[PDB]
């Protein structure tokens, strides 16, 4: 598996709600609570949007939310706006003490 | 309790041969010094009271070190999943046996310190140690609604007090605590994909006993204070049920895995004393 | 209120105390116990099990399965020893990592007799005789059969019953011994010698193995709990 | 309703809580049974008899 | 005399003439669930002679260079007749075992095997990732698995093996192999006995358990002394393992679980 | 404050990255290295911990990379011993300073990466 699986692209209209999944395996998402999400725009350094599961850094708006379902995790953006267009990366911790990023998801606003 | 007395023995010349035996049977040859040498009568006053399993386990062992801060909004609350497996000593003592059943006496030793010089001084802090049973909600912030603790047990500790103490009963869903579990949580079935049915080896329940959530109840002082809560775990009313050899190489993870320290014995010659 | 006076030792935490404490899960319905086989009530029940000794321990043999095998052969008779041991069962490296020695490293003081049980793993056509000796301390450790036969010894005849037990008797100046390799409470010397030789016919292997076992007797006891040096945890 | 037990001269214990997990450990029940690990044999051996193998 | 023994369990009979005295593990014969210990409410099936009989596992070859062998119970009987069918048709199952190991050699051979019965015989993995061994390697069936002389990390990150790597002096679990004698055991020493018999009760922290998920007993056979023979080229002798489940009862009948393989 | 050293090009040969941070974050926090090929996404490269002189490398690059520290000037270095054409990527220096609430093992705090540097493009072509 190595890298965590993500859908390549997700599309949504303004004001709708989207869910971006991140499916790993039993040794990263299914074992640890150390699952995080990042947001990246072109040319920019990535911005942390979710750090623990269900928990947001200060300054991140309340329309970003996430949850675990065992071996897979999700990021929900509710009431989509045009500034949310960008690339979203899943992140997790493996039990051999390596860290692993997801494959990314280009979210585009219709 | 008393040991058997050493009985007096004369010289033997007999068909009875207690020295010869058969370790192929799996029986230990149950000899005394009376069977192989001449012995005098000795009334024995030693006892095995300190070698009982209750005496073997009646000590408090440090199991976790929970860091927490009092700070201007970095770690304002901390959660620790309850396990003995991350400290090696109580783990090795428990892993002498396969199954166990005990009541448990938690003890919390709290220490705190300043972390900067300039920004004044602080009043006495109050610490909340909330038990989260598995399925109760984990806090997202230090001032979340989860700290209302309507059904969760919760120790409030004042700094400078004696260490807080909690008894919990035998909470296991089985009839004994399983130190070792030769199995899986799920069986992968034919026709399932590679993303389904996988589970960790030896894992059993992934959240067996829940977690402890630690916060400082006070508002922030202008200086950052950092506190460490040390959790001390002492078994009582202990019963144990299937003896195992003790661990010889360093521990690696929650399971029985090893990678390093695989040469535990030193070099000594065959005929040197 | 009742007039009370706080004694010294108030508000301490002693890690071996026996006090009562409040319960965080009151009125809990405990799962009832079942009769699982094998219940241990004393750790000295486990010390009485015969447990194989890493006797050999040389540089080509340590930390392999060859550490347990001592090699005999059908060579001509000599009074040089086969194996040697000190009676320091928690601090001799041959004896420390036995189950007896692992229980003993959790304790500071030990007393009682020991059983040393040796198993001959050669052919049925191979027969021989052996001298297993125990020398109480205070003398030069026995380097020949002629010295060791003055001590406590058993003559083993290797016949149909493949195993022999040498009971090391409890001979000590002190009621207990220190477990930390101190010369005041040293236990003495254990060694094994050929008496005659192992005689082997034709079309039979000439090299043979002997495996050793250690266990405690019913007069054995320990009395001061302590942490081991065998386990550690890096940062 | 106190419990008086000999220390080896007496000492007194009173349990103050309803939960049995709250109790102190007793200085008691020193019994042992080593035969199930050291002699777990179907036909009972006698140590002076020939243990054939 | 004690060397000669006959075991009869449900139209299977084992006779031996050079037995050591058999081991009943922890002094406890196998037994059915008493009413004071029953967890499930449904009526158990007790297959009796259709399941409580000796099955012969596949023969392994002892060599001078060989390291040792291991099996899991009830996993090694998952294809053995109506016991395997009752195991895969029911959620919960419980059985004791009579374990018979057969290894015959001449009076001019030498060597000794320690046969160990281990409750909850966990085995160490092959990689830096903890607890990562898959079901298909931890439940190998009647072919069992082999101990190894040394530890070896799996360096493959793309297609990891997810296997066991049981080191023989570390007994697969990080404990000294000489200290494995506190488990119920017999020794097949070739000059005295040619067979070993261990009767194992059902040992668990529950009165009944999911047999497809969990293995109660492991059988480990280690050469304590290596096999040797006077011929200058080589030698091999067979080892046969014959197991009868005992006091079988099963609860929770449903459709058949077919587990994933290879 | 996190600074990243320049941008580079050469085929074949070794390349040394440099990242300098503030003294407090150098004293307390671990530094993580992340690379990103154009349009292909983030790849973790490893960790250097100047608080306890320890380092971890990712399994794709474990033979190739090496991290060091410069304690008198709060600087860490990342050296790739050889270069391939797939290594044409934007590279990131990151500081882990957002603490997890969950205790790592039972004795340590776990930190997520939340401060990211300006970065360094390296291209490997003739
Ligand atoms: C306020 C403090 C509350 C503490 C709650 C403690 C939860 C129960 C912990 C039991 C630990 C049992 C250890 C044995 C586990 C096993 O090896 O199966």
């Amino acid at each position: 598996q190595s890298a965590l699986t993500q859908p390549a692209s997700v599309s949504g209209s303004p004001g709708q709600s989207i869910t971006i999944s991140c499916t790993g395996t039993i040794t990263d998402i299914g074992y640890y609570n150390y699952v995080s999400w990042y947001q990246q725009h072109p040319g920019k350094a990535p911005k942390l949007i979710i750090f623990d599961v269900t928990n947001r850094p200060s300054g991140v708006s309340d329309r970003f939310s996430g949850s675990k379902s065992g071996n897979t995790a999700s990021l929900t953006i509710s009431g989509l706006q045009a500034e949310d267009e960008g690339d979203y990366y899943c992140f997790s911790h493996r039990s051999n003490n390596i860290r692993v990023f997801g494959g990314g998801t280009k979210l585009t606003v219709l | 309790n008393n040991l058997p007395d050493t009985q007096s023995s004369g010289p033997a010349h007999s068909k009875e041969t207690p020295a010869l035996t058969a370790v192929e049977t799996g029986a230990t040859n149950p000899l005394v010094p009376s069977d192989t040498v001449q012995t005098r009568h000795v009334i024995q006053k030693r006892t095995r009271s300190e070698s009982t399993v209750e005496s073997f386990f009646a000590r408090g062992a440090c199991v976790a070190i929970i860091e927490v801060d009092n700070d201007a909004p970095s770690k304002l609350f901390s959660v620790w999943k309850i396990t003995y497996k991350d400290t090696v000593q109580l783990r090795r003592k428990l892993e002498f046996f396969t199954y166990s059943r005990f009541d448990m006496e938690f003890t919390f030793v709290v220490t705190s310190n300043y972390t900067d010089a300039n920004n004044g001084h602080a009043l006495n802090q109050v610490y909340q140690i909330m038990y989260i049973p598995p399925g109760a909600p984990i806090p997202g912030k230090w001032n979340d609604y989860t700290w209302q603790t309507s059904s969760n047990p919760s120790v409030f500790y004042t700094y400078g007090a004696p260490p807080a103490r909690i008894s919990v009963p035998y909470v296991g869903i089985a009839n004994a605590y399983s130190h070792f579990y030769d199995g899986f949580a799920k069986v992968p079935l034919a026709g399932q994909a590679s993303t389904e049915g996988d589970s960790l080896y030896g894992a059993a329940s992934l959240n067996d006993f829940g977690s402890l959530a630690v916060r400082v109840v006070n508002d922030h002082n202008p200086t950052k204070l950092t506190s460490k809560i040390r959790v001390y775990m002492k078994p009582k009313h202990v019963r144990v049920w299937c003896p195992r050899p003790p661990r010889a190489v360093p521990y690696y993870g929650p399971g029985v895995d090893y990678k390093d320290g695989l040469a535990p014995l030193p070099g000594k010659g065959l005929t040197t004393y | 209120g009742l007039p009370v006076l706080n004694t010294p030792g108030s508000n301490q935490y002693l890690t071996a105390d026996n006090y009562q404490s409040p319960c965080a899960i009151p009125e809990f319905d405990v799962t009832p116990p079942i009769d699982i086989p094998g219940e241990v009530r004393n750790m000295m029940e486990l010390a009485e099990i015969d447990t194989m000794i890493p006797l050999n321990l040389t540089n080509q043999r340590k930390n392999t399965m060859d550490m347990y095998r001592v090699e005999l052969n059908d060579a001509a008779h000599s009074d040089t020893p086969i194996l040697c041991l000190s009676l320091s069962p928690a601090s001799d490296p041959r004896l420390a990592h036995t189950m007896l020695g692992e229980i003993l490293n959790y304790y500071t003081h030990w007393a009682g007799s020991l059983k040393f049980t040796f198993l001959f793993c050669g052919s049925m056509m191979a027969t021989g005789k052996l001298l297993v000796s125990y020398a109480p301390p205070g003398a030069e450790a026995p380097k020949s059969r002629k010295e060791a036969m003055l001590g406590t010894h058993v003559i083993w005849d290797i016949g149909l019953q493949s195993s022999c037990t040498m009971v090391v008797p409890w001979i000590s100046n002190t009621t207990y011994r220190q477990t930390i390799n101190d010369s005041f409470t040293e236990g003495g010397y254990i060694s094994m010698f050929y008496q005659t030789r192992v005689v082997v016919p034709l079309s039979t292997p000439r090299k043979m193995d002997i495996l050793g076992f250690v266990s405690a007797c019913n007069d054995f006891s320990v009395r001061l709990l302590r942490d081991t040096t065998h386990i550690s945890q890096e940062a | 309703g106190a419990q008086v037990s000999s220390q080896k001269i007496n000492y007194t214990t009173i349990n103050y809580y309803r939960d049995s997990a709250s109790n102190a450990a007793s200085k008691q029940d020193f019994a042992q049974d080593p035969s199930k690990f050291t002699e777990p044999i179907k036909d009972v051996l006698i140590k002076t008899a020939p243990t054939l193998n | 005399s004690v060397r000669v023994m006959q075991l009869t369990l449900g139209n299977s009979t084992i006779t031996t003439q050079e037995a050591a005295n058999s081991v009943v593990a922890y002094g406890r014969w196998p037994e059915y669930i008493k009413d004071s210990e029953a967890n499930p409410v449904d009526q158990p099936t007790e297959p009796d002679v259709a399941a409580c009989r000796f099955y012969t596992l596949d023969t392994v070859t002892w060599r001078k260079e060989s390291r040792g062998w291991w099996w899991k119970l009830p996993d090694a009987l998952k294809d053995m007749g109506l016991f395997g069918q009752n195991m895969f048709y029911h959620y919960l199952g419980r059985a004791g075992y009579t374990v018979h190991v057969q290894c015959n050699a001449s009076k001019f051979h030498q060597g000794a095997l320690g046969v160990f019965a281990v409750p909850e015989m966990c085995l160490a993995g092959d990689s830096t990732t903890h607890m990562f061994t898959k079901y298909e390697n931890a439940n190998p069936g009647e072919k069992g698995g082999e101990f190894k002389g040394s530890f070896t990390l799996d360096t493959n990150a793309t297609n990891p093996a997810r296997n066991f790597c049981p080191v023989d002096y570390l007994f697969g679990s990080g404990v000294l192999a000489g200290n494995a004698f506190v488990y119920p055991h017999q020794i097949i020493n070739l000059r005295t006995n040619n067979c070993a018999t261990l009767v194992l009760p059902y040992v668990n922290s529950l009165s009944i358990d999911s047999m497809t998920k969990h293995n109660n007993w492991g059988i480990a056979i280690l050469p304590l002394a290596p096999l040797d023979f006077a011929t200058e080229s080589s030698t091999e002798i067979p080892i046969t393992l014959t197991i009868a489940p005992m006091c079988c009862e099963f609860n929770g009948l449903r459709n058949i679980t077919v587990p994933r393989t290879q | 404050l996190v600074q990243s050293g320049a941008e580079l090009k050469k085929p074949g040969a070794s390349v040394k990255f440099s990242c300098q941070a503030s003294g407090f974050t150098f004293t307390t926090y671990d530094i993580h290295w992340v690379r990103q090929a154009p349009g292909q996404g983030l790849e973790w490269m490893g960790m250097i911990s100047p608080s306890r002189d320890s380092t971890i490398y990712a399994q794709k690059f474990q033979g190739r990379v090496t991290m060091t520290s410069d304690t008198s000037t709060s600087t860490v270095y990342m050296e790739l011993t050889s270069l391939r054409s797939e290594d044409t990527a934007l590279y990131y220096c990151a500081t882990a300073s957002r603490p997890s609430a969950w205790v790592f093992r039972s004795l340590y705090t776990y930190y997520y990466m939340d401060v990211w540097g300006t970065g360094t493009t390296v291209t490997v072509s003739s």
